[PDB]
Order: structure tokens, then C-alpha cells, then sequence
């Protein structure tokens, strides 16, 4: 119908924004998991030797890692440089959602300041089994083993992230779906501080309805995964929560360890 | 904000 198809229209801009932004997909990351494609499978990183041994060969979009720190400090620099660069990403795709640039600067920036932890844990979602999590664009694969093995703080960091994970990849969605989630989260009304909620909200029914639609066309034998899905976005907020909180840990009581200046922005004065 | 500003305005 004429409604209908304006909200196809918006997941295919969604989509196709979404390929050029985000570098690593959904489709390819699982292609390198399975063990079902034509590339060189990806350098297994379990231990510090490992970790040592492969930084020669973890490459992000043509940056060279820099050639004396512990295990648990290098992990957590590496893990901060893909942050940073997922960021801007992420601040990229926004910027194609139809109708974000025209809100108050302040609210763009609220909206990403603590739209980005959401959105990041989805997208490691993507990247995670129950075995460990792709690094890199695939080049690399990290083991939950060693990343739990890591010294405190740093060994119940990326724990909850696998728990999370293991639950939300369990619907099943791909990137077109994903791609709506996505600015669904970004565009949320009640992130403390906006300043004009209502424009926001007008975007994210929309986006919703989109949601709905897409996930009625591309999962038409799943039963209310729309439902299942909010009901996640929801549990992710608390999660975000618990995270900010360890790096508030990490930053205090980790001297040796320097929050690169965009993440201290977002974690300012959050939760 | 300032960085999150230049990449909004960007
Ligand atoms: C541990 C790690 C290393 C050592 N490198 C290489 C690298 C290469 C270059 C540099 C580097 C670049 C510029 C300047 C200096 C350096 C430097 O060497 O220090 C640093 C590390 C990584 C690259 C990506 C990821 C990654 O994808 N992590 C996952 C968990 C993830 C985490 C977060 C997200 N996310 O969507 O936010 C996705 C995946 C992890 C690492």
C-alpha cells in the first residue's frame, strides 16, 4: 500500500547507508565464523604469545598497529582505537537518517552520547559466538577464554558482552534488519538532557513502523520479533549502564592506561 | 563535546 511502501523506501536508505558506513557486515563476519567463504581464516589470539605473534597481521582499514605493555593494557588499546573509529561511524550513519541533521546540534550530540554503547554492543553481537569475538575486519579472532583470563578489571569487561550476545544473536536478524535497530536506538526521546524531545519522537515512530514492516517481510515465520527485540533494547540500557561503571574503575584505578579524548567526552557525566 | 561536534558539523 501507498504508507507501506514510504517505510520500505526508509529501510532500503537505511540499509544501503548502513553498508557504507560500518565496514565489517553482519552476512560476512558469520561467512568468516562458519568456516563458509573464500578468505584466509582468521589468526587465533589466546594467549599473550598469540596476541603477540598476530599483531603483526591486524590491519583496520590500512592502519598498522604501533610495534612494551602488558597483555590486559594492549587488549584494552586496540578495543579503544576500533571504538573510536566505530564512533565515527556510527556518527556517519546518523547523519543518513532521514531527518537527524535537521535537530538541534545539542540533541545530534546527546542522542550519539548515548546512543553509541547501545549500538556498539549490537554490532559485537554480530562479531561474537560462544567461542570468542572477530577483531580487526576478520583478520583476527580473540577467545573468551583469554579475554576472561585477562587481569581485573580487565577480565569482566567483555564478559557481559558475550552474555548479551549469545542471547541477541539468537533472533536471528541480519544487516537490513539491523540497519533499522539501529537509528531506532539512536533517535530515543527520553536520553536525559534533549532539549526538543518532539521531532526526535516523530522520527523514531517512523523508524519503528519500519522496524515492524521489515521484520513482518524478512522474518514472516517468526512470531513477534519485533516484541522480542524492544524488549532487548530495553535490557541493553542497564548493560551500558554496568560498563560505564567498570570504565569509571578502570580510568581511577589504571594510571598506566590513557582514555583516548572522544571516549572521555561520551563517558562524562553519563549514568 | 567539542570532538563529537566537529564530527556532527563534519
Ligand atoms: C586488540 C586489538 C588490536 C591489538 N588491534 C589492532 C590494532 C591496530 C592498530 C592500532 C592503532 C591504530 C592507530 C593508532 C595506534 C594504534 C596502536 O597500535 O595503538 C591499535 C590496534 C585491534 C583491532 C581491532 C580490534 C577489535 O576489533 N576489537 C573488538 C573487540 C571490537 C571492539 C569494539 C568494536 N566496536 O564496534 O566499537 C568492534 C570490535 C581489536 C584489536
Amino acid at each position: 500500500n501507498p504508507e507501506s511502501a514510504d517505510l520500505r523506501a526508509l529501510a532500503k536508505h537505511l540499509y544501503d547507508s548502513y553498508i557504507k558506513s560500518f565496514p565489517l557486515t553482519k552476512a560476512k563476519a558469520r561467512a568468516i565464523l562458519t568456516g563458509k567463504t573464500t578468505d584466509k581464516s582468521p589468526f587465533v589470539i589466546y594467549d599473550m604469545n598469540s596476541l603477540m605473534m598476530g599483531e603483526d597481521k591486524i590491519k583496520f582499514k590500512h592502519i598498522t598497529p604501533l610495534q612494551s605493555k602488558e597483555v590486559a593494557i594492549r587488549i584494552f588499546q586496540g578495543c579503544q582505537f576500533r571504538s573510536v573509529e566505530a564512533v565515527q561511524e556510527i556518527t556517519e550513519y546518523a547523519k543518513s537518517i532521514p531527518g537527524f541533521v535537521n535537530l538541534d546540534l545539542n540533541d545530534q550530540v546527546t542522542l550519539l552520547k548515548y546512543g553509541v554503547h547501545e549500538i556498539i554492543y549490537t554490532m559485537l553481537a554480530s562479531l561474537m559466538n560462544k567461542d570468542g569475538v572477530l577483531i580487526s575486519e576478520g583478520q583476527g579472532f580473540m577467545t573468551r577464554e583469554f579475554l576472561k583470563s585477562l587481569r581485573k578489571p580487565f577480565g569482566d569487561f567483555m564478559e557481559p558482552k558475550f552474555e548479551f550476545a549469545v542471547k541477541f544473536n539468537a533472533l536471528e536478524l541480519d544487516d537490513s534488519d539491523l540497519a533499522i535497530f539501529i537509528a531506532v536506538i539512536i533517535l530515543s526521546g527520553d536520553r536525559p538532557g534533549l532539549l526538543n524531545v518532539k521531532p526526535i519522537e516523530d522520527i523514531q515512530d517512523n523508524l519503528l513502523q519500519a522496524l515492524e514492516l521489515q521484520l513482518k517481510l524478512n522474518h514472516p515465520e517468526s512470531s513477534q520479533l519485533f516484541a522480542k527485540l524492544l524488549q532487548k533494547m530495553t535490557d541493553l540500557r542497564q548493560i551500558v549502564t554496568e560498563h560505564v561503571q567498570l570504565l569509571q574503575v578502570i580510568k581511577k584505578t589504571e594510571t598506566d592506561m590513557s582514555l583516548h579524548p572522544l571516549l572521555q567526552e561520551i563517558y562524562k557525566d553519563l549514568y | 563535546h567539542k570532538i563529537l561536534h566537529r564530527l556532527l558539523q563534519e
